[PDB]
């Protein structure tokens, strides 16, 4: 199906298993099933990884804890300390959207 | 369907289906050599291909 | 025969397993056992019937295998299974009719039909699943030769019979004395009957003795004890061994005495209990002896003295009745149960396709003459035929 | 609908499987089920309660992934699986409860409550686990028009009725010539009396009728013909039809003959049994009709001449009955048994808030009520009641 | 405790699924838990036997371990598979036939016999395979202080005493009034006789009451209530407790009216059923109340006119007959019932090597005197040998 | 099933669209629907007849495809079209007239003919186009297991059974008080009568009840009533019932008095309605019991003085009148009217070519004797009967 994998090394790992003639099918077949499916109306994607279950856990939490946070003109018009907006002598500007 | 085996990469029931000796019908786009050969029709040769 | 439990509890798993919904580790092992399955069975052509009025149909597998899906299932990949799942529990449904219906005096443990037969080879033995339930638990265990048997609830082993004796009789029927039974089903009733009020016998006290036999034995049986007769107790007019002419019949039941409830092996005393009654257990048995004493009132009120006379007439006799039931128990050979419907499905399926009375079991099925002339080659059918009908009792509900 | 009973298992499965020390190769396809679970009921309120004393609740999900990194289950891992445990147990309790007594004339398969309506929608299609226990997968099967069934043990299938009619009557009532029967539970004893002993019938044989309509239908039914009735044997005061007078009873018992029992489905002969009395199997049956004769003994004893003069004076009269009991049956339809706890669940949950009832259920369960008009909206509700009951008493004893 | 049950269903499981022919993918996951066992187990020594008459018996367990590389299970290997699985189901079933001949007066819960004192240390907890088992998880439950249960199919508990009491007594024994009742089973059979039929009672109606109550508490439990007793519904002969006095009992079953039933627990109302029939329930009760009116017919033939005379010489006694019957219900503690095989299995395993008499249990385990004087450490007694007899009932078949 | 109803209203659409001059962006769909079925459809064999006088016929689908590329349809095109249009609508009605008259006493839901048998495969499943018609929409939503919905306008659901009862009788028809019924097609007319006009009655005032049942529930009634009986108030003279004798039936019609009709369900009042005569509407009911009371006019001209005595004989006899009709009703199950041509469509198929009667259906199709003992089997055999008339019903007018 065309579909794409995380990691370089997945891929040789993937590559390995659907190339070992001592291997059954299933396995193979599981394998060509992989594919990313993506859902940009919530901006979510998913994507197929393999992992020992140390290395899956700490990749989630790693996932599941970004410090980014969404921005908005208003975000950064009130990034400023309130001691120079609220103040008249001090006027502030921008140029570009966001 | 040949081309559903093939990328799927299950094997297993083809190989079963060709080596217990069952009647198949195989399904796809596939080239064909014509042989204009009645010795290597006897000489029985549509059985290795 | 495994084979066919090994199909029944994969059909059962595949369709009450494959759900919309359900990650796919959760169906790895069944999915293999399918795959298996359809490999193995694709190509060998089967026939079933042939015999009565069962339809000579004929299978021919033409399926191809599953697949797959990371995440969840679809509900296409669902109708596909479930096309070949209702092809696979007509055929099982078909072939286990088909073995309901044959058995000879010959070996039992071997198969009949020739549908088991040709899957009973060496070629088809790969899909074994599993060996959960009860009944084939029994069969393989059996064919090792070990401690076998089976959970019983409400036995119904002990055969109809009503039958009476006698210790006094007279041509004119009105100085009897005797002993009245009647053991229909799991329910043994037990009742002395005397006429004479025990004013000639030695002591005052008349005693009464009953034997049954039971033809397999049982194990870790629990016995409710009741000293009374809740049914013998009731004015009749009962026939004559004659044939043409019949006496009377009046109890009015006294507290029965010293009752004593017997429990041997081969003519050997295991438990004995004296003066008891209510839910009690006797360890092993295979044999059922009952002794208890008629006794006179010691002291008689006019209500008592009108009817126990020294006179010779009586209208008013007098008997003590005795009330035996067994609830639940384990029997080294397969008996027909209560709990269970398998009597019910075996009795239906010889009784669809009219087939005639066999050379083995009594016309019509009827239990009481089977059980009356139990033998271990009936034991051996009737354990098939049993294990054939849990079979089938798990696809078609 | 399968949701709730996949939330029942999985509770069920986690409480008896993650235990301290087991391997973790044994639970992982059951811990990956749990975790996609959670995340997919994670975010979502739902309300529950607001009919009747039922008190109100509310829920919120949120809650992070367990761990899936340890070889052996210890102390925190199975210590957090009871804490969040008890959570989902108390969700489901709450759930099943309110939407149980709730009832409706109008589609009686549908979710009622608004619990399994939110919780029956696409999203949450993701949780359904397996169908393992016999109502779900019975439900399954009848959604989707497959043949049902049902196994019960001495099920209350014939309704409460103690009515009785007399074929010969007098003003004064001192010679009467009829039939009584007290069908109730699964048990079915009819009696006929004839004071005159059949003196003045032909033949010296009277023929006493009876027909039981059953209001379902059954399949794979055994029976047990015990040939005496248990209560038609006593002395009676028993008041009229017209209840204006009582008259007086004085039942002798003798035995029937040629006694004639059939089974009959849609108004057609299918098995016929005669003088085969303890136990008997039928295959599929909606209607019991017995014909038993009475016989005028030929000859008789001097304890007999007292007992049928031909004169005027008529004190004790001729009676037989027959039992009929079923200790095994299948039905197509939901009925209460006697083997599980449904209907006593139904009823207890019920009576415990005291829903005001409408034209759906019969007043407290009246079971004998319910079985005396049975319409088809009813069945579904029943079912469906029963069903959500078996999935309460997977988790809560 | 549960160890060995997790024991118990892997060497049950061992046993089954271990057949030539299968995928090793579908035990991968039981033949890891085996080889874990096998580990764990391996270089200990037990002891068994000593009190009673059980034969000593001495373990070691020194043994391989089982391959995990055949693609496809073979002979060999199930060969082995059973050598060792021989041996341990042998140690199984001595240590619960050890575990059952013990007992201690104070703190039940705990293991008694040496073996399972053993068995209760950490270094054993790496076996807990699964707690499916509706036993093991009753016991797991009550291990920590939370709400159990049961199902059981007619149990008895109700204590069995069988004793009549009078309202209005004369020496001469003429001229009576009294109730007669007899709670054997799980049948409740309560008759109120009266030898004037209420000529001189207050407003010619006679009140009725009777009172049983039980030892524990019972929950959601169908009744099936059915008048006209039939124990009490002939002529019966009955002595007294003076010890010297015999009386005579005619009875005559009048109609019942105005029956009341009130189930009650804690001396509060809880179910109350007025003028209903056939099969009740109740939610939870804990005594039995039961109350009624002998109603004498106004309106009388002549047939009736000279059985109910209007002066002290009596022919006939009058009476009215009530039977309960408990169909199912669900119970918080162990019960031993007509349809199970734990107490006795526990009786016929204590009576076949001969243990002498216990302390706490009474001797021969007779069930009247252990519910006579039933207290909460019988209870919990009971509890772990039903345990470890279930626990047996897995192995022996 | 639904896929012969897909092919049916493709066949319809295609006799309807298909004309020349038309523009091909008005009928693209049908065009596009039609060429995949002739593709599907393509390289098969079928097998149609057997039973009666049916021809046994082959069919094989061998048509070339059909352009799609020109903008204005054609007389080429036209022909072209209608051609094959013929023979497929000769072929659907071959298929239908087969399935029809073939029904089966168990299962019969399930299609029966050899034909409908092959069309029921995976393939031919990808040709289903639309659902449109009432019966088609009802039978899928059936399938689906929600509430099904048949309208109708007159239903005859009414049993003929023209019956009367009498009460105060005599041998040679002197005085008469009793009840006079007709209920025949979707028409109920009753008619209380008695000859001494309440003349030595209680209080001048005589009750009359009739009850009338119905075989299966109604929904949504609207119900036409008036108080004069239009058959029962003419001078008639009708055989008794001794089938010997006759009496002749003089009426004088009054008005009822205290008109009241009830619709109950299940024994629940769900409707009243007194004083009222006609153009009412009652929601859900399935029995209706009708009583009225006749009362002696409390004052009299001479000509009604004279006509009504106080003495014995009477020349004319008192009768009340009431009819009821019921308009308009929605079923759950399907049945028969004097709206729909399908009943008629169905017994001219069957008797054309002369089918045997069945094991389920009564010779020649009567209506009467089949709704007498309306059976769930003959519900399903009747809806399916039924639904292939429908379809039917399209294809040739």
């Amino acid at each position: 199906d065309a579909g794409k994998v995380v990691d370089s090394e997945t891929a040789s790992i993937c590559d390995a298993i659907f190339q070992d003639e001592e291997t059954e099918g299933a396995v193979a077949r599981f394998i060509a099933e992989m594919r990313q499916r993506v859902q940009a109306d919530r901006n979510v994607v998913n994507y197929p990884s393999i992992l020992h279950p140390i290395d899956y856990a700490f990749n989630e939490y790693f996932l599941q804890h970004q410090l980014v946070e969404p921005l908005n003109n208003d975000i950064i018009f009130n990034y400023i300390p309130e001691r120079i907006r609220n103040d008249v002598n001090y006027i502030l500007n921008m140029d570009r959207n966001l | 369907n040949l081309e559903e085996l093939m990328r799927t990469g299950s094997y297993a029931q083809i190989t079963n289906m060709l080596l217990n000796n069952q009647p198949v019908a195989l399904v796809g786009a596939l080239p064909f050599v014509t042989d204009s050969s009645v010795i290597s029709l006897i000489a029985i040769l549509d059985a290795t291909v | 025969m495994d084979v066919l439990y090994s199909l029944s509890k994969t059909l059962k798993d595949a369709r009450d397993k494959i759900v919309e919904g359900t990650l796919y580790s959760n169906v790895s092992d069944l999915i293999q056992q399918f795959n298996q399955m359809i490999i193995t069975m694709n190509g060998n052509e089967f026939q079933t019937g042939g015999i009565g009025n069962l339809p000579i149909r004929n299978w021919n597998f033409n399926f191809g295998l599953l697949g797959t899906t990371l995440l969840n299932l679809d509900a296409n990949y669902v109708e596909t299974a479930r096309n070949t799942i209702d092809y696979f529990v007509d055929f099982v449904d078909n072939v286990c009719m088909d073995e309901m219906v044959r058995e000879s005096q010959r070996n039992g443990i071997a198969p009949q039909s020739d549908s088991l037969r040709k899957l009973s080879a060496i070629k088809f033995k790969r899909i074994n699943f599993d060996n959960s339930s009860e009944y084939i638990e029994n069969w393989n265990l059996q064919n090792r030769r070990q401690r076998t048997g089976f959970t019983f609830h409400k036995p119904n082993i002990f055969p109809y019979s009503a039958s009476f004796t006698l210790n006094r009789s007279q041509p004119a029927h009105d100085n009897l004395m005797g002993t009245m039974w009647l053991n229909a089903g799991s329910e043994i009733q037990v009742a002395g009957f005397d006429y004479s009020c025990a004013i000639n016998a030695p002591a005052n006290i008349q005693q009464f003795e009953h034997i049954v036999p039971l033809r397999r034995v049982l194990t870790t049986a629990t016995i409710t004890l009741l000293p009374d007769a809740e049914r013998f107790s009731f004015p009749r007019v009962i026939n004559s061994a004659d044939g043409a002419t019949t006496w009377f019949f009046n109890p009015v039941i006294l507290r029965p005495n010293n009752v004593e409830v017997e429990f041997l092996l081969n003519g050997q005393i295991i438990n004995t209990y004296q003066a008891r009654f209510g839910t009690i257990v006797a360890r092993n048995f295979d044999t059922i002896r009952l002794s208890f004493q008629l006794m006179r009132p010691p002291n008689m009120t006019p209500a008592v003295a009108v009817l126990f006379p020294n006179a010779q007439p009586f209208e008013h006799h007098a008997t003590v009745g005795l009330t035996l039931r067994i609830e639940s128990a384990v029997c080294e050979s397969v008996l027909a149960d209560a709990s269970e419907t398998l009597l019910a499905n075996v009795t239906s399926v010889r009784q669809e396709y009219a087939i005639p009375v066999g050379p083995v079991f009594p016309p019509g099925m009827n239990w009481t003459d089977l059980i009356t002339n139990y033998s271990p080659s009936r034991e051996d059918n009737l354990q098939r035929v049993f294990t054939v009908a849990s079979i089938r009792s798990m696809l078609i509900k």
